[PDB]
């Protein structure tokens, strides 16, 4: 009889995947302070790390990684990408990001202002982005005064990117979209991609003369399903899965959701994660962890992918939480905890 | 030359007094009767080894060693052991009953009425050194003794010793070889009280020496034994500067200066590759590259951490056999693009190496295998403040119920010293993250 | 990686390796303390006592 | 040298104490005359702990047999070991206590409480380091109850700094002699929550059930009710009497074991109660250790919560499998352990089982259950009391109405307390 607690009330998913532990009668639930578990469904914040396995004859197991957070960062994300040599300063599949502290608090202020004078010299497209991740708070603007202006009037880190003015739209409709993967790291550090993805959409056409109103520009589900008059019109939810996607490469660009935007996710998803491997690996410690990812990527007219941010707690869409919390038992917990197909993840082999 | 006296306190730090003091002789070429051929200056000498043993007209090198429990029967091993002529009898102080696992009975109740005694006894040592550096406090966390009494003769050492340093090789608590429930209070409350008074701390938790133990020996049960001959190991390995020829850490002062830039940080991490059962068929024989880089794996670490989520403020090498600059060097540069090594910023990242050509001794017939050569790493990492954190919470949760609290309060010990100990830790636990964490 | 201060002996050498450069209670108290927690053991016995004769 | 001093009071506090000799003797080698026969240097390790040394290398038991009534200590004087006993041990008077707590504690026993207390001075004075005291007695009697607990009052009186230990056996309307028990019992109970640091509750209920359906004892008797009490009080000193570190000394086992001051009443347990030939398995051993059938307080544990739990094994095993086990218990039932105390769960290995026995594993449990002890006394108590039932005995040696009242609320705040730290 294995035992695990909770300690994030408000996750969807760990929700189902304790749901389904106790299904098993073979998991039994401690209150959230008792420290005789072999599981534990931890915190997002100030999770206590330190005070797991130090108990006699306890293998202990916590679903997140200690250190990811420099990845599920925005202003870590870009420090880590530019300062990292697996991943360089030149890395293509990244949109070029600048890290800017509010003038009220290193910075990257003339940094960035160098790269846009340059792009307003040359007749380019400079138009760029804002964001942190303190928001719900964004501001796309082609003028270097308003997004610098924008983050004073704030009092934490932001990070200006440059935006994709060419993205893939999808028809009908002319609108934009991301792509959002859950990857799921266990003890051993194998990275799982599962199977179904989603494409959160945008249900309004997309406009490249009025960044004014972000309706079209967004495509989080709740600005779409808040601001956007056009919700559920294509899809139900604003929500595409691959199967769709995949028929309308074919019958549009005559290619595979495969061969045309998964081999990049994929190369995106090892790369991020390898390189963190050292510093984050649990192999040799005396706990374990696993972790499940939601990277987000965006598509341009190019068909080329880029990454756009990581996420360490993610939710899923609600018509794949059975599919997914079960694979979560299967491959991260109970490969620890075994209990007495056809994967529906996809294995980045890798060298460790 | 300047001598070192070495204090022994309650039954953790006597035994593992007992087990140093048989590998100094080994090291040194002593034999149990006091006897050390190679002295060819008979009745005296200022060498490296005299730092710990004196001599007398007779030829007997005698260890400047006191041993103190409140409860003769670990101490009266010494006097019947193997190598009961090295001490003599005024270096052996027992009393008849013990401080039962409680802090404030060998702190008050019954240190108060042993402490001059320990004193004078110490005093006499003192008198034989022309230029005492300082002191090496043995104790456990966890005992009413080596908790209660050790603070109490941490503050009158200042007193005695004002400008003296005083060094601790401490035995943090684990429930795997602990029967008594009350060791995070007595660890909280001997921290608390001992923290202006010790320089430098070198914290080994028992449960780490105990899965070294079980994986790299094949113990499936260790003994106290089996435990402090590996302990006793790494005392050697961060005490051999003081008793060798050598230029790195030749006195106590030097592991302040090296090891400890703010006060009350002083609690250095300490790392030790390789350890090789004896029971082996035959070990291939590990690299400078392989022992060194095994320094970075917590499997190898005196407390259970992770300093790839720390911050280090500094780093010393300790090299013990067939080792040259060159392939240290050489090691460390292949760690640092494969390892987290993240100095705080107002310090230089850098290691101090010190290497002695004698590889490891081991004790005959014990668990250690004999290598060729051997290293220990001293790091202040912020890593190491985990373990405060884990007392600090079990401390937390009796202190919420009073539990067991009567039993201090009963041997003349304030309610408010609980508190008082308490906030200090957490005051403890905040310089490391103002450090550590950005 | 810079190699400073080697000393050289017959017993080993040292060195240092730079990889980057940078960016008490009087006699007097303790006897009160030590003394207060005995008052304070007295004090609980005599109400033992006390109790006892009761 | 640290030396316990033993004292037996009464009727049932002499027959289990004598058997508690005889079993222990027995174990450390000494005869019934006191001679030496063992064949281990462990058994003389720690002797001197329930054993004095006289002229001609002879071990003579330090314990203090007292009796209001000459009969049972006759008895152990005839018994199998009587002769081991110091004779001038034997403290006695002529009148009996008639089950009547009032006897023992103010009129019959006040008249004979000095010279058993010139008995353990006498004791005490030859002790190197008195450790403290351990007294065997019954509750529902007048003699080990009111006398018994008279004597820790004056002994806490004269040495307040030492331990006082005992082994109470607890009356039950299933294995009752008179209906005054629970007066006698009550009135105890308050004595020993106040005086005692460690009392080992021992109700001859559970006593009758494990001999019934355990050990299918059709017809039981004191004397096989006596067989487990003996097992038991050899289980749980066997930490006193042999090399150890959990609990080897009586202030550190009341350190580990007793959070609250009050709350010092522990269930023990034994482990094996028995096909007989068969061996034993570690798992086997703790399974049934920490059943409620194997316990002798007839409480269920699943009632309450474990404050601190005390286990001791004994016998040649594998130490790395008794961890495994006794950490399989805990990580298996964790929620009848208080979280607030962490690792409250210690294991203590020896390697001499008991006589006839390849290896044996005693309990010791500070668990909450125990207030279902307390509250059938005090429920006992109450049906006569509300009707003032008996109380003549009471008040015929002195004894005010307002005693007995008091005595009631005691315990009742006794269970409240019990009950506060069980949620
Ligand atoms: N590594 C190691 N730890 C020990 C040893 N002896 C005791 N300990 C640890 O020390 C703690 C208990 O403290 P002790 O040193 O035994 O107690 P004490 O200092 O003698 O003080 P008293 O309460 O008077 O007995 C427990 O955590 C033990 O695990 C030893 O020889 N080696
Ligand atoms: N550089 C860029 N170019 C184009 N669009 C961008 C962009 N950066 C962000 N976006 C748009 O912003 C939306 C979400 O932004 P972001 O992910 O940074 O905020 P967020 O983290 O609160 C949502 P989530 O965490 O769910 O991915 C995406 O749908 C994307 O269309
Ligand atoms: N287990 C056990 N219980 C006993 C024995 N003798 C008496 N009792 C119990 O003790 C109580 C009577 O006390 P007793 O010792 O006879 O009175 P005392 O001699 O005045 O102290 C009753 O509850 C009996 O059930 C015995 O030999 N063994
Ligand atoms: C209380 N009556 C005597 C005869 C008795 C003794 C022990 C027992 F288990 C049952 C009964
Ligand atoms: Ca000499
Ligand atoms: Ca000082
Ligand atoms: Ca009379
Ligand atoms: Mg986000
Ligand atoms: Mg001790
Ligand atoms: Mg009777």
């Amino acid at each position: 009889m294995y035992t695990f607690v909770v300690r994030d009330e408000n996750s969807s998913v760990y929700a189902e995947v304790s749901r389904l532990l106790l299904a098993t009668g073979q998991w039994k639930r401690l209150r959230k302070d008792n420290p005789r578990f072999n599981l534990m469904l931890g915190e997002r914040n100030r999770l206590p790390f330190g005070r797991l396995g130090h108990e006699p004859g306890l293998v202990q197991l916590v679903n997140y990684y200690r250190g990811a957070d420099k990845l599920c960062r925005k202003a870590s994300l870009v420090k880590l990408i530019k300062t990292s040599p697996e991943l360089s300063e030149s890395c293509t599949w990244f949109p070029e990001s600048y890290v800017i502290y509010p003038t009220n608090l290193t910075d990257e202020r003339e940094v960035f202002l160098a790269a846009y004078n340059r792009r307003r010299e040359g007749r380019e497209g400079n138009v760029w982005i804002a964001k942190s991740s303190a928001g719900a708070g964004i501001l796309i603007s082609s003028e270097a005064s308003e997004l610098l202006d924008f983050i004073d009037e704030q009092g934490q880190v932001h990070v200006i990117q440059k935006y994709l003015e060419k993205p893939l739209l999808l028809e009908p409709g002319h609108r934009k979209f991301d792509i959002r993967s859950w990857v799921l790291v266990d003890h051993l550090y194998n990275i799982y991609l599962y199977r179904e993805g989603v494409l959160r959409t945008s249900s309004e056409p997309y406009n490249s003369a009025n960044f004014q109103d972000k309706t079209c520009h967004l495509t989080n589900h709740c600005i779409q399903k808040e601001y956007s008059k056009n919700y559920g019109r294509y899809e139900e939810g604003n929500e595409m899965f691959f199967e769709e996607f995949n028929q309308y490469l074919m019958d549009a660009l005559n290619t595979t959701l495969e061969n045309s935007i998964l081999l990049q996710i994929k190369h995106i998803i090892r790369s991020c994660l390898m390189c963190i491997e050292p510093a984050i690996s649990t192999k040799h410690l005396h706990y374990q962890s696993f972790q499940l990812f939601g990277f987000d990527f965006m598509v341009d007219e190019e068909l080329k992918v880029w990454l756009i941010e990581v996420n360490g707690a993610p939710a899923c869409a609600q018509k794949l939480y059975a599919e997914l919390c079960q694979g979560i038992v299967d491959v991260a917990i109970s490969s620890v905890f075994p209990l007495a197909p056809t994967s529906i993840f996809i294995k980045l082999h890798h060298h460790h | 030359m300047r001598e070192c006296i070495s204090i022994h306190v309650g039954q953790a730090g006597v035994q593992i007094g007992n087990a140093c003091w048989e590998l100094y002789c080994l090291e040194h070429g002593i034999q149990p009767d006091g006897q050390m051929p190679s002295d060819k200056t008979i009745g005296g000498g200022d060498d490296s080894f005299n730092t710990f043993f004196s001599e007398t007209g007779a030829g007997k090198h005698v260890p400047r060693a006191v041993f103190v429990d409140l409860e003769p029967t670990v101490i009266d091993e010494v006097r019947t052991g193997t190598y009961r002529q090295l001490f003599h009898p005024e270096q052996l102080i027992t009393g008849k009953e013990d401080a039962a696992n409680n802090y404030a009975r060998g702190h008050y109740t019954i240190g108060k009425e042993i402490i001059d005694l320990v004193l004078d006894r110490i005093r006499k040592l003192a008198d034989q050194c022309t230029g005492l550096q300082g002191f090496l406090v043995f104790h456990s966390f966890g005992g009413g003794t080596g908790s209660g009494f050790t603070s109490l003769l941490m503050e009158r050492l200042s007193v005695d010793y004002g400008k003296k340093s005083k060094l601790e090789f401490s035995i943090y608590p684990a429930p795997q070889v602990s029967t008594a429930v009350v060791e995070p209070y007595n660890s909280i409350l001997t921290t608390h009280t001992t923290l202006e008074h010790s320089d430098c701390a070198f914290m080994v938790d028992n449960e780490a020496i105990y899965d070294i133990c079980r994986r790299n020996l094949d113990i499936e049960r260790p003994t106290y034994t089996n435990l402090n001959r590996l302990i006793s190991q790494i005392v050697s390995s961060i005490t051999a500067s003081l008793r060798f020829d050598g230029a790195l850490n030749v006195d106590l002062t030097e592991f302040q200066t090296n090891l400890v830039p703010y006060p009350r940080i002083h609690f250095p991490l300490a790392t030790y590759a390789p350890v090789i059962s004896a029971e082996k068929a035959y070990h291939e024989q590990l690299s400078v590259a392989e022992i060194t880089n095994a320094c970075f794996e917590p499997a190898n670490q005196m407390v259970k951490c992770d300093p790839r989520h720390g911050k280090y403020m500094a780093c010393c090498l300790l090299y013990r056999g067939d080792v040259v600059p060159k392939d240290v060097n050489a090691a460390i540069a292949t760690i640092k693009t494969k390892r987290s090594i993240q100095f705080v910023d107002w310090c230089p990242t850098g290691f101090k190496v010190g290497i002695n050509y004698q590889p490891p001794t081991v004790v005959p017939g014990g668990d250690l295998a004999k290598v060729q050569r051997a290293v220990c790493m001293l790091s202040n990492t912020t890593a190491i403040a985990e373990a405060w954190a884990r007392l600090d919470h079990k401390f937390d949760l009796m202190y919420a119920k009073r539990a067991f609290v009567h039993w201090y309060v009963g041997e003349g010990m304030e309610e408010g010293e609980f508190s008082e100990a308490r906030e200090d830790m957490a005051a403890l636990e905040k310089d490391y993250e103002e450090v550590g964490v950005d | 990686m810079e190699v400073i201060e080697l000393n050289k002996c017959t017993s080993g050498q040292s060195f240092e390796v730079i990889l980057k450069p940078p960016s008490d209670p009087s006699l007097e108290e303790i006897q009160k303390k030590l003394e207060a927690a005995e008052e304070r053991r007295k004090y609980q016995e005599a109400e033992l006592l006390k109790h006892l004769a009761e | 040298m640290r030396e316990i001093v033993h004292i037996q009071a009464g009727q049932c506090g002499n027959q289990i104490g004598a058997k508690f000799w005889e079993v222990i003797s027995d174990e450390h080698g000494i005869d019934p005359t006191g001679s030496y026969h063992g064949d281990s240097d462990l058994q003389l390790e720690r002797i001197n702990v329930y054993y004095n040394e006289a002229t001609g290398n002879k071990y003579v038991p330090r314990a203090i047999l007292v009796d209001l009534e000459p009969g049972t200590m006759d008895s152990v004087r005839s018994g199998p070991f009587g002769q081991i006993f110091r004779p001038d041990n034997f403290v006695f008077g002529q009148s009996g206590a008639g089950n009547n707590w009032a006897k023992g504690h103010y009129t019959e026993g006040a008249e004979l409480v000095d010279s058993v207390l010139d008995v353990v001075r006498k004791e005490s004075e030859s002790c190197d380091c008195l450790q403290g005291f351990q007294l065997t007695h019954s509750l529902g009697g007048g003699t080990g109850s009111g006398m018994g607990t008279l004597l820790i009052s004056k002994i806490r009186e004269e040495y307040p700094d030492r331990i006082m230990n005992t082994f109470s056996v607890m009356p039950s309307p299933k294995v009752s002699d008179t209906v005054v028990e629970p007066y006698n019992a009550t009135l105890s109970v308050h004595q020993l929550v106040e005086n005692t640091d460690e009392t080992y509750c021992i109700d001859n209920e559970a006593l009758y059930d494990i001999c019934f359906r355990t050990l299918k004892l059709t017809t039981p008797t004191y004397g096989d009710l006596n067989h487990l009490v003996s097992a038991t009080m050899s289980g749980v000193t066997t930490c006193l009497r042999f090399p150890g570190q959990l609990n080897a000394d009586l202030r550190k086992l009341a350190v580990n074991m007793v959070p609250f001051p009050r709350l010092h009443f522990f269930m023990p347990g034994f482990a094996p109660l028995t096909q007989q030939y068969r061996a034993l398995t570690v798992p086997e051993l703790t399974q049934q250790m920490f059943d409620s059938k194997n316990m002798m307080a007839a409480c269920d544990p699943r009632h309450g919560r474990y404050l601190t739990v005390a286990a001791i094994f004994r016998g040649r095993m594998s130490m790395k499998e008794v961890d495994e086990q006794m950490l399989n218990v805990q990580n298996k039932n964790s929620s009848y352990f208080v979280e607030w105390i962490p690792n409250n769960v210690k294991t203590a290995v020896c390697d001499i089982p008991p006589r006839g026995l390849k290896m044996s594993a005693t309990f010791i449990g500070n668990s909450t259950a125990i207030q279902e002890l307390f509250k059938r006394i005090s429920e006992q108590f109450t049906a006569m009391f509300r009707r003032k039932a008996f109380l003549h005995w009471y008040t015929g040696e002195g004894m005010d109405e307002m005693e007995f009242t008091e005595a009631e609320s005691n315990m009742n705040d006794l269970v409240s307390e019990y009950q506060q730290y069980q949620d």
